[PDB]
């Protein structure tokens, strides 16, 4: 056991054993001394104040021990200060560092479609990976996707993830990159969630705005359905009050995304309305996607990853219990070479 | 989860509201069971205004339930200013038929649950002998009983351009209340839906029960409404409870009654709805009579000193349980009628009523003159 030390930060105290050391912002940059690279640390930020953060916390560490793609984020060290299964409540995750984050390059930075083009079939690579080990993400911004000078990119932020069921939670994902079925039909939606994102994300490392900044939940609906049209009602028929609200609205003509976005790459329209879709059965799958057009430059088929175990995380569990199993997984843990 | 709450609120109205009370023995202390009113005061984009008390029984599931789902009814396009008088009896029978219905439709899957659990354990042997093997079987009954139980009552008005319409489900209250240079002029827009109610006697008698025993028993199953929204004890368990035993068709319907087009123009007042809870406690205090009238004129009194609609409701409902919690504790005549009082709600809506504070010689009976006694007695 290194000893620790502990340093303050943004009010809050920070105790971390050496090897790192010179630290620099939930997560700050440093440099492991063992190692002789620039290295990025999170620190969990409530990790068991309710019972669904205790299993929030649980998965994330439990995925991310699971994911070996040069395009998802694992880890290299797992950590707490704390001595046994009592003072446990902290733990710390740190992974090599990237320097930049999609968010902040958008914020300023035009872009090509040919940097577009690329990053994107990083994405789906991962993705396609992570749907091929049953567990979805739920969580796709720019604000949790990470790339480096050259515009290499591995996915960010598993506290939002979950292997897969027909019963899931209903409120997840955030609000503009929100997949209308989050809403429109509670609890019962799978993975094609993910890739609705990654067309919001898609338009959105284009153009540079985001595509539907909707206040309210309500004012989302409506920001996403005058551009891929109203439910002509083969879609439609939901549940009641779903229903009943749509029909307030007016309708509103489905677009061809070739109107859409002016001076587009006319490759990236096709991809970008076989995306973002409503209806998620006809709609394109990482894969199917993978294997499109728009990656020819570099497409190269891109493998899978075996399944992740269930059996504990989906009964009902204690603030404690859940606690306990996140330990017993810190305590096990084994680095890379 | 909830389509209907970016809806503006309403400018002219006012909720006031306290939660039910047992007075302790001790001394001073109270308890209080978890609060089943609710309210709602919304102004749609059509210019439509709706507003609703409701009060619940058997815990708050219900309540909570036509809440959300009568706004959905009725607010999202089905109601606008240019309805006629038909138009707005169609949506509003629409809108409450679709409320029961999918309440009883969210629970046939736990009622079907709880049956087959039912079955699992020993005919007529008290729970309490009863072995540790089925204690989990338990567990559950008891944890099913808390989603399936719950029944509410109703009182709901439309506002459209001075057309004013009432659609009730029970004993709630609607008062319009005008001034005239006489003073202020209360009628009850609605009925209360009791077995003291002569048209409801009629609608029990035409369901093939005995108007006379059913007159003089009063109650069924722990309420005096005669319409209520939920409750499967007595939607779907009435042919087991006797002299209620023989209906052809549910005794206790869902269905509002509606009193429709009070004109509005040139009247200047307020409305009042007020739930069950607010007017017994009055009527436990003083004795039954006016509590129409006196509750209407403890309104009249806070209009001229508060500074809001809210502040003016929540007076009245403040009086009223002082008035009901000094009477128990004086000791007299009527303390044995308030041990206790039920939850309270009640609501205020301006038609031009002002509020806000910014807003002689006597002859003697027979004169005098410069110049044997007696008095009539009586
Ligand atoms: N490995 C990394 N390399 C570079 N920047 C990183 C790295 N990890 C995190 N960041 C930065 O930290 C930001 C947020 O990281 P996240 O992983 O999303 O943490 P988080 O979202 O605060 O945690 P939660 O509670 O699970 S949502 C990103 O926008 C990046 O700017
Ligand atoms: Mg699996
Ligand atoms: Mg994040
Ligand atoms: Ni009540």
């Amino acid at each position: 056991r290194p000893t620790f030390y502990r340093q303050e930060l943004n009010k809050t105290i920070w105790e971390v054993p050496e090897r790192y050391q010179n630290l620099s912002p939930s997560v700050c940059a440093a440099f492991d001394t063992k190692t002789g690279h620039r290295v990025a640390v999170k620190k969990l930020s409530r990790p068991f104040q309710s019972i669904i953060h205790a299993k929030r916390t649980y998965r994330e560490l439990r995925l991310l021990k699971h994911m070996k793609h040069e395009n998802v984020i694992g880890l290299l060290d797992v950590f707490t200060p704390a001595r046994s299964l009592e003072e446990f409540n902290d733990v710390y995750l740190v992974t090599h560092l990237m320097g930049a984050d999609l968010n902040n390059i958008v914020k300023c930075q035009k872009l090509t479609d040919d940097h577009v083009q690329f990053l994107i079939y990083q994405i789906l690579r991962g993705l396609k990976y992570i749907h091929s080990a049953d567990i979805i993400h739920r969580d796709l911004k720019p604000s949790n996707l990470a790339v480096n000078e050259d515009c290499e990119l591995k996915i960010l932020d598993f506290g939002l993830a979950r292997h897969t069921d027909d019963e899931m939670t209903g409120y997840v994902a955030t609000r503009w990159y929100r997949a209308p079925e989050i809403m429109l039909n509670w609890m019962h939606y799978n993975q094609t969630v993910d890739i609705w994102s990654v067309g919001c994300i898609m338009a959105e490392l284009l153009t540079g705005r985001t595509l539907f900044p909707g206040t309210d939940h309500i004012d989302q609906l409506k920001l996403i359905l005058r551009l891929v049209g109203t439910p002509g009602a083969e879609l439609l028929k939901s549940s009641e009050s779903a229903r009943n609200y749509i029909q307030s609205l007016a309708q509103m003509p489905k677009m061809n995304f070739a109107n859409v976005f002016i001076g587009a790459n006319p490759l990236a329209v096709d991809l970008l309305e076989k995306m973002l879709v409503l209806d998620s059965d006809k709609r394109i799958t990482a894969a199917q996607a993978l294997a499109h057009a728009y990656f020819a430059q570099y497409h190269d088929p891109e493998p899978v990853a075996d399944p992740y175990d269930q059996s504990f995380e989906s009964r009902d569990l204690l603030i404690d219990e859940w606690k306990s199993l996140t330990y017993d997984e810190v305590i096990s843990f084994v680095p890379p070479p | 989860p909830s389509w209907t709450d970016d809806l503006p609120l309403c400018h002219l109205s006012g909720v006031g509201s306290a939660s039910n009370r047992s007075y302790s023995a001790d001394g001073k202390g109270t308890e209080s069971h978890p609060p089943e009113d609710s309210w709602l005061k919304f102004r749609s984009e059509n210019n439509c205004f709706l507003y609703g008390v409701f009060n619940g029984y058997d815990g708050n599931r219900v309540t909570n339930f036509v809440a959300q789902r009568l706004s959905a009814e009725l607010l999202l396009g089905q109601l606008n200013a240019e309805h006629a008088e038909a138009d707005v009896r169609r949506v509003l029978l629409q809108a409450f038929d679709v409320v029961e219905r999918s309440f009883l439709e969210s629970i046939d899957d736990a009622l079907a649950e709880k049956a087959s659990l039912q079955s699992q354990l020993p005919e007529g042997v008290p729970q309490h002998q009863l072995p540790p093997q089925y204690q989990k079987i338990l567990e559950r009954l008891k944890t099913l009983e808390r989603e399936i139980s719950g029944g509410a009552m109703a009182v709901v008005a439309v506002l459209l351009n001075n057309k004013l319409y009432v659609a009730n489900v029970g004993t709630n209250r609607a008062l319009l209340c005008k001034s005239t240079v006489d003073g202020l002029q209360v009628t009850q827009l609605n009925v209360d839906h009791t077995t003291e109610n002569e048209d409801e006697l009629f609608r029990l008698s035409q369901l093939g029960l005995d108007a006379g025993k059913i007159k003089q028993v009063g109650i069924i199953c722990g309420q005096e409404s005669t319409r209520r929204i939920g409750d499967y004890k007595v939607k779907y368990g009435y042919t087991d409870i006797d002299l209620l035993s023989a209906a052809k068709s549910k005794p206790i319907i869902a269905e509002p009654e509606i009193h429709g087009a009070q004109p509005l123009d040139g009247v200047t007042g307020f409305l009042v709805l007020m739930s069950e809870g607010l007017y017994k406690a009055l009527e436990a205090a003083h004795g039954p009579g006016q509590a129409n009238q006196e509750i209407a004129a403890m309104i009249d009194t806070e209009f001229a000193k508060q500074t809001s609609l809210d502040a003016v409701a929540q007076a009245v409902v403040d009086r009223v349980k002082r008035i009901h919690s000094d009477t128990f504790a004086s000791g007299g005549e009527r303390a044995r009628f308030c041990p206790r009082h039920e939850d309270m709600t009640l609501l205020v809506r301006n038609f031009g009523y002002p509020l806000g504070e910014m807003s002689r010689v006597y002859p003697v009976s027979v004169p005098y003159s410069s110049a044997t006694l007696s008095l009539v007695m009586p």
